[PDB]
């Protein structure tokens, strides 16, 4: 029930006032789950990329966080080859940081924040978290080539 | 004066780097403190060239390796440097504490003992090397006292 009352403000609020570089609409394939587009963070290798995410709303939402993956392939320390996201506000307390004081927008903002600022202390990809840190340009080259084959048009 | 170590670490290992370590010889105190004060990313591809040039199979790499670390432990403590380069430098001391022989790491741990007694430990990021060296001491089960015996006396001296 609560899913409807959150999603109502959220769908409406993501059509009327979504965050900068970000959109979220009720999916045309999937008229239950949400499609987002996060446009590649400025002065990151993701520049000129449009990154599609599926946001799965759980049933007991807003008591559980949203369930988000990068559907556009992304070369990133906190994102693996299947789009899985290392995010605190994607999990519940104490491992995570979701709570009802948040919403789909605040997390999708925190997603464009993580695209620009990969965290090397939560590596899903040790090769990319190491490359990001120790050969920044090779990470930025590979992620920008990534952005040209997969996040381009 | 960094870009004549980046054209050495690109070609081969221990044929032109090992000759640069013995020809410079002047000091690795002014070649790090000032080369980070200009560009911190020039104090992290210099150490990824010096450590590649100075492997622990020879003696004029190990006393270079034992000199670069004592100054690199002193500057992360002494200096009030940026927190993105202390994460970079301590992220090279951790990635290179794996393949040490015995009597150098007990002396580095004695420097650590000296730091814990008196010296102004403004950041506990310098003590991040104290875990991995107590691991790397324990895995060498050979008389350098075996690894575990040196570890127990080391923990006794830390604690007391």
């Amino acid at each position: 029930m609560q899913r409807a009352s959150r999603l109502k403000r959220e769908l409406h609020m993501l059509a009327t006032e979504p965050p900068p570089g970000i959109t979220c609409w009720q999916d045309k394939d999937q008229m239950d789950d949400l499609r987002a587009q996060i446009l590649g963070g400025a002065n990151t290798p993701y520049e000129k990329g449009v990154f599609k995410l599926e946001v799965i709303i759980p049933e007991r939402y807003p008591f559980e966080p949203p369930q988000i993956r990068f559907l556009t392939p992304i070369y990133h320390p906190n994102i693996d080859s299947a789009g899985r996201i290392c995010l605190d506000v994607l999990k519940l307390p104490p491992k995570g940081a979701w709570r009802p004081s948040l919403n789909i927008a605040t997390v999708l903002t925190s997603i464009q924040l993580l695209m620009s600022e990969p965290n090397p202390d939560d590596p899903l990809m040790a090769d990319i978290s190491s490359e990001f840190k120790y050969n920044k340009p090779a990470f930025l080259k590979n992620a920008r080539q990534w952005t040209e084959k997969h996040a381009r048009q | 004066m960094d870009q004549k170590i980046l054209s050495l670490a690109a070609e081969k290992t221990a044929d032109k780097l090992q000759e640069f370590l013995q020809t410079l010889r002047e000091g690795d105190l002014t070649n790090l403190l000032q080369n980070q004060a200009v560009k911190g990313k020039v104090a992290g591809a210099l150490l990824r060239a010096i450590f590649k040039g100075s492997p622990c199979s020879e003696e004029a790499g190990t006393l270079r390796r034992r000199k670069i670390y004592t100054c690199c432990i002193q500057l992360v403590e002494s200096g009030d440097l940026q927190k993105e380069i202390v994460s970079e430098i301590i992220g090279l001391l951790m990635l290179e504490a794996h393949h040490f022989p015995g009597p150098l790491l007990v002396e580095l741990a004695n420097e650590f003992i000296s730091a814990v007694r008196e010296g102004s430990l403004v950041n506990g990021k310098s003590l991040e090397l104290l875990p991995i060296i107590l691991t790397a001491l324990a895995t060498k089960k050979e008389n350098l006292l075996s690894g575990e015996e040196c570890k127990k006396q080391l923990i006794n001296t830390l604690c007391s």
